[PDB]
């Protein structure tokens, strides 16, 4: 049809369309000539002119909203032995009236807030007189209905789940037109009965049973309070209501909980370790007084542990206790609690405090007893290892000192032991040193090793600029002969130290005094790294004497060879003339003497040339003392 | 609704399809917009502006506002890879309603609003309608709920 | 191609998308799914020319090219009528009146 | 007495040599650095950002001397 | 149902849908209120204060914003007669949709 | 061919100098072409009868169309004078346009001849 416009009869269109809204909202299927009629009558109502019938129809609407909340509140109110079914029953009979909400009144919806505003939402204000009228009355019997459920499935018996949800959701979802209606309705009372129920609970538990029993049930009872949480609310106060177990149960006691830590901690029960843990984990004050215990008691053991060191194997002692102490404590940690970063600087405390414990009475030489130790596992002659296993060593080696005192003494005492060690012929391996060198520098920095960096330079620059002279020898003009090989390393001379600053010029063998004079002629061009003082007291070497009882040369330092080669002159002399032979200090000159004298190669001092030396070794040296 | 006096180019000029001619608010150093020449339905107009510029299209004949580039208004930018763009111009959703006011609006002129055959409802509350100051003060209300 | 119907016989009324290229009996098929009875009874006219199943959307005139936006495009509309099919009827609509004495 | 023998190992040398010429135009310190040069007192790698002009008897400071023999430090 | 049996008062009988305006919330809500519900739900819809022209008019409008509603394609512009102008006015007034 | 000429290298330098982002966020619209028809100015050719600019200078000392910098530093005059004469004498468009040939001058008074 094309309808023209009509002049509508407001009390015959009222009593039509009450006889659709109640053939609607009644739950009850009316004939599709009713299902028309009520939007036309509503149009005609709507319509009226030449002046508006809004506020008539519209009272008459707002009538029958307060007429359907009271009339649903009385039948309610006949509801004695039927509280919680019925309420349920009746909100879900309003709610399905408004879940055909897809039908009619959207004119309503959007006709009079923009008629007489920018006075309340219309269908949002019906669910909420709907309540006042019902709920607003009744909230002591729901509340309390909910409340005595609670308990039932508390002691054991099975509630209603679908009931209790769709009774707690009305409230809230009253007004949509955001946590007012149920943040303000249930929230508090549900808190308050967990509340209540969990210190009653924790009260008896904690005399009922032990601490490692009460973990383990407060657990359980905590899951099983998540879930009745899940069940009956939201996730908008389940946050709550477990935040208030926790605090009753877990927090009130905190102090009887660390007393009983210590014991826990020192005898390890993983169980009871993992459920304190967790227990204390969320809480604030939970980790301070078990985090001191087990740093104190960890650092107690180690320090125990290492006191009993053999007195041969030192290094080797501290390394298995450091490394024992902190794998068992690291794997008890990270696998009980969840692997905090406080554990792990607790960790560093301890190991920190076993390492820097020096005792009085002595220096702490622990620096010096680890670069030791890796030279001794880099050593040569102590085999039961491998490459492999010595980079391991190494690398497990840095993170164990990482909180050792001295740094820069270690540093300087391991230079120094390095350089010795390749000023003798032992390095078996510049790259395994070098390896060593990698852990030492990922870790020490840059400046930990610049040290390395030129004395390694001038191991070079000894090399390289005095092979560039003899290049330029063999490239020379005249001729040249040597009878015997020979290596130095004087370069950019300040990485690893010698220190002893020298006292006595020195007068050597002229054997080796042709050697460095040449060299000197065929270096001085173009080079500078260090120039410092002399660090040449490594002097010594060979020579086969065909005039003795055979020739036999065994090793002989500097100062002999030279004192020998004195003997190229006289094999009798005094010891004023091995003396000035030697340009050697008192000292020197006395140990010297006493050693080849003593070494079976010579026999108002006097000393004399040995014509029938010899050892159980045609081979054997005169020891320098140092080593 | 005050214009970003930027005084950076923004080479562009916007395709805008308005089927009256095509006279676009502008921007003063407070803010104040004025009509421009004409740019008829389908073909674009030229001219260099000042980067940091909101604008948007209008019914020169009509004086509503259909939303700038279908937005608010074409925005400002700068000049980098030195290409053409524009926010070109479109109705809203076109509406009947609009359409409607407006019509009333046509049809009877600025002086004849209350005097329908009906109640003195039309004229304020749906025709009370194009205006340029209103247009964009509406569209910022908009952009204030934004 | 978006064709533009609007069906008005006796006191019906039905509207859709007509594709140009598509099928006159496509339409009848949607007339039926529409009320109930297939294109086999339903018969559809541009004017007075018959526009077979077989002319499309196109074979009338009336496409996405020149189809009203803001009104429908004309469409006549006959049923099947037991043993014939009864003529195309389609009358006049609301009658209208003339403009106020201050806005013509 | 008899020695027939080669097999010495021995050494001398070692000749330190600092940096060279005069390098005066704001130019610090030819052996030292410039102002900037080896105001690093906790630094001596001006001994490799060091003073030479080539093997042209050439030094300066190590920056503004490059930009402005030992091949020393 | 396949259509939304809208007739007014003077005889015809039509469809049209609301989810074909859903762009217009305006019918989204309209149909938006008391439950209305049947086996066989068809949305018949009889109103007796509406043009026929009018009603035909906002139908071939109603398929135009249902097809514009966030679609990319052209689009025509509101096609009105100089007939009903104030009825529209009031008509609008009153619906806001 | 062309032997290049001292004062061409210092021209190319006072356009690399040009190209800093300091002169272009005044003189950049002068990079490139004022339109005449850009905003009405149907007069605004008529008025300055020398099209010319930032990028003009750079084409005309690029192609090898010069004979040394002073017809750079005469099609500068030109331009700038153009626009001078176009805009007011107490205007920040003066301002700016006294700024330019100014510092172009200034800046020029350091390239010696070769
Ligand atoms: C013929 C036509 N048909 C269809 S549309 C059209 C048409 C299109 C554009 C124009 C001109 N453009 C405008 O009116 C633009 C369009 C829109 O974006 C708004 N608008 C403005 O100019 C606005 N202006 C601004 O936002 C900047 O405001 C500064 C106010 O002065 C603008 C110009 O003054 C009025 C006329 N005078 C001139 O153009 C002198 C000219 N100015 C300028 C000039 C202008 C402004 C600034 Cl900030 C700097 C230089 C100028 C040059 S060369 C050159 C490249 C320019 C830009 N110049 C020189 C050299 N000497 N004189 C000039 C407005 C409305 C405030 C005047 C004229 C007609
Ligand atoms: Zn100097
Ligand atoms: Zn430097
Ligand atoms: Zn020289």
């Amino acid at each position: 049809m094309s309808l023209k416009p009509r002049v509508v009869d407001f009390d015959e269109t009222w009593n039509k369309l009450l006889t659709t809204i109640k053939a609607v909202v009644m739950l009850e299927y009316v004939e599709r000539a009713t299902w028309n009629d009520r939007f036309s009558d509503i149009y005609a109502l709507c319509v009226a002119y030449p002046e508006p019938l809004g506020e008539r129809l519209y009272t008459e609407t707002k009538i029958f909203l307060e007429n359907h909340v009271r009339h649903l509140h009385k039948r309610v109110l006949e509801s004695e032995e039927q509280v919680l079914v019925m309420y349920h029953r009746y909100w879900e009979e309003y709610s399905k009236g408004a879940d055909y909400m897809d039908c009619l009144y959207r004119y309503l919806n959007t006709q009079f807030i923009k008629k007489n505003k920018l006075l309340m939402e219309i269908g949002e204000l019906a669910l909420d007189m709907w309540r006042k009228l019902m709920v607003e009355p009744l909230q002591a019997i729901l509340i309390r209905m909910l409340l005595r459920e609670i308990k039932n499935d508390r002691g054991g018996e099975d509630p209603n789940q679908k009931v209790i949800h769709g009774v707690i959701n009305s409230f809230v979802h009253v007004e949509q037109y955001p946590l007012k209606f149920y943040q303000e309705i249930f929230e508090s009372p549900f808190l308050t009965e967990t509340g209540e129920y969990y210190k009653q609970e924790a009260s008896n538990l904690l005399q009922e049973s032990n601490c490692s029993q009460y973990m383990e049930k407060v657990l359980g009872r905590l899951k099983d309070e998540e879930i009745r949480c899940r069940k009956y609310l939201h996730p908008s106060s389940y946050t709550k209501v477990i935040h208030e177990c926790q605090q009753r149960m877990v927090a009130d006691h905190l102090q009887f909980l660390h007393a009983e830590c210590h014991n826990i901690i020192r005898q390890e029960k993983k169980n009871d370790m993992a459920n304190m843990y967790v227990l204390l984990r969320a809480v604030s004050t939970g980790l301070p007084h078990m985090i001191q215990e087990l740093q104190n008691h960890i650092h107690d053991e180690g320090l125990r542990a290492t006191s009993n060191l053999t007195q041969e194997n030192m290094p080797t002692l501290f390394v298995e206790s450091v490394l024992e102490v902190h794998g068992k404590f690291v794997q008890l940690i990270n696998t009980v609690l969840n692997g905090d970063q406080h554990f792990m600087s607790a960790l560093d405390k301890a190991l920190t405090s076993v390492v820097n414990y020096r005792e009085p009475k002595s220096v702490c030489k622990a620096p010096e007893l680890l670069a030791k130790y890796c030279d001794n596992l880099l050593k040569k002659s102590a085999k039961g290892m491998t490459e492999n296993e010595v980079e391991d060593r190494l690398t497990s080696f840095i993170t164990v000192f990482k909180y050792i005192d001295d740094k820069d003494v270690f540093q300087k005492f391991y230079a120094r032991m390095l350089a010795k060690r390749l000023i003798h012929g032992l390095s078996m391996s510049m790259d395994s040193e070098e390896a060593m060198i990698n852990k030492l520098k990922q870790a020490c920095g840059y400046e930990f090793t610049s040290k390395l960096h030129r004395m390694y330079t001038d191991m070079s620059v000894s090399a390289d600029l005095n092979n560039k002279f003899n290049n330029f020898i063999k490239n020379q003009d005249t001729v040249i002969d040597l009878g015997i090989s020979f290596q130095i390393y004087v370069l950019q001379a300040g990485a690893w130290p010698l220190t002893q600053a020298p006292s006595s010029t020195f007068a050597i063998p002229q054997e080796l005094e042709k050697s460095v004079q040449m060299f000197e002629l065929f270096y001085s061009q173009h080079f500078s790294g260090r120039k410092l003082t002399w660090l040449h007291y490594l002097c010594t070497g060979e020579v086969k004497m065909n005039y003795l009882g055979k020739p036999y040369v065994a090793m002989v330092t500097t100062y002999q060879m030279a004192v020998l080669l004195a003997f190229n002159n006289s094999e009798t002399v005094s010891y004023k003339e091995l003396q000035d032979s030697t340009q050697m200090n008192e000292k020197e000159l006395t140990k010297t003497i006493k050693s080849l004298l003593d070494v079976k190669m010579i026999n108002e001092s006097s000393f004399s040339l040995n014509m029938n030396f010899s050892s159980k070794r045609t081979k054997f040296k005169i020891t320098t003392s140092m080593q | 609704l005050r214009s970003v006096n930027s005084r950076e180019p923004s080479q562009v000029i916007f395709c805008n399809r308005s089927p009256r001619v095509v006279l676009p608010v502008w921007l003063n150093f407070d803010g104040e917009p004025q009509p421009y020449p004409t740019l008829p339905p389908g073909t674009g107009r030229r001219i260099h502006s000042y980067r940091g510029h909101l604008w948007l299209f209008r019914d020169a004949g009509t004086h509503d506002g259909l939303l700038v580039n279908q937005t608010e208004l074409f925005v400002p930018s700068l000049n980098v890879d030195g290409q053409p763009i524009f926010a070109n111009i479109t109705l809203p959703v076109y509406t009947l309603k609009e359409r409607c006011l407006q019509v009333v609006r046509s049809l009877v002129k600025p002086e004849n609003y209350r005097r329908l055959d009906i109640v003195r409802s039309l004229y304020e509350d749906l025709e009370d309608h194009p205006n340029v100051q209103k247009d964009l003060e509406r569209l910022t209300q908009e952009r204030i709920a934004h | 191609m978006d064709v533009f119907l609007m069906i008005r016989r006796h006191k019906t009324t039905i509207f859709t998308d007509a594709k140009e290229s598509s099928t006159v009996f496509e339409l009848k098929r949607i007339v039926e799914g529409i009320l109930k009875r297939p294109p086999d009874e339903q018969r559809l006219y541009k004017d007075d020319q018959l526009l077979d199943d077989g002319k499309t959307l196109g074979e009338c005139g009336f496409t996405s090219q020149t189809a009203r936006p803001q009104a429908p495009a004309t469409v006549g509309l006959a049923f099947r009528a037991d043993d014939t099919f009864e003529a195309l009827c389609i009358e006049p609509f609301s009658s209208p009146p003339e403009l106020p004495d201050v806005m013509k | 007495k008899r020695f027939e023998v080669k097999k010495w190992n021995a050494v001398a040398l070692w000749a330190w040599d600092i940096v060279v010429d005069n390098c005066a135009i704001c130019r610090n310190h030819i052996m030292d650095l410039c102002i900037e040069c080896q105001a690093n007192q906790a630094s001596a790698t001006s001994e490799e950002c060091t003073v030479a002009w080539g093997v042209c008897n050439h030094a300066f400071h190590f920056h503004c001397i490059s930009r402005w023999q030992k091949y020393g430090h | 149902a396949m259509y939304v049996k809208l007739i007014s008062s003077d005889g015809h009988e039509f469809i049209v849908k609301r989810e074909h305006a859903l762009t217009s919330g305006t019918i989204k809500a309209m149909l938006s209120g008391p439950g209305q519900f049947a086996e066989n739900e068809t949305n018949e819809v009889n109103f007796r204060e509406i043009p026929s022209h009018v009603l035909s008019k906002v139908c071939m409008y109603f398929t135009y914003k249902v097809r514009y509603t966030n679609s990319s394609t052209e689009i025509p512009e509101f096609p009105i007669a100089p007939e009903i102008a104030l009825e529209l006015l009031m008509a609008a007034n009153f619906l806001d949709c | 061919s062309s032997k290049v000429s001292e004062q061409l290298k210092c021209c190319s330098g006072i356009l690399k100098e040009m190209f800093a982002k300091k002169h272009a966020a005044y003189a950049w619209p002068f990079y490139k072409p004022v339109d005449v028809e850009a905003l009405g100015l149907h007069d605004y050719c008529d008025i300055i009868k020398h099209p010319m600019d930032m990028s003009t200078i750079k084409s005309k000392l690029e192609a090898r169309e010069y004979r040394d910098a002073q017809e750079f530093g005469a099609d500068v005059r030109l331009m700038f004078s153009n626009c001078y004469k176009y805009n007011p004498p107490d205007h920040e468009v003066v301002a700016m346009a006294r700024k330019l040939q100014d510092v172009f001058e200034m800046r020029f008074a350091k390239m010696p001849d070769e």
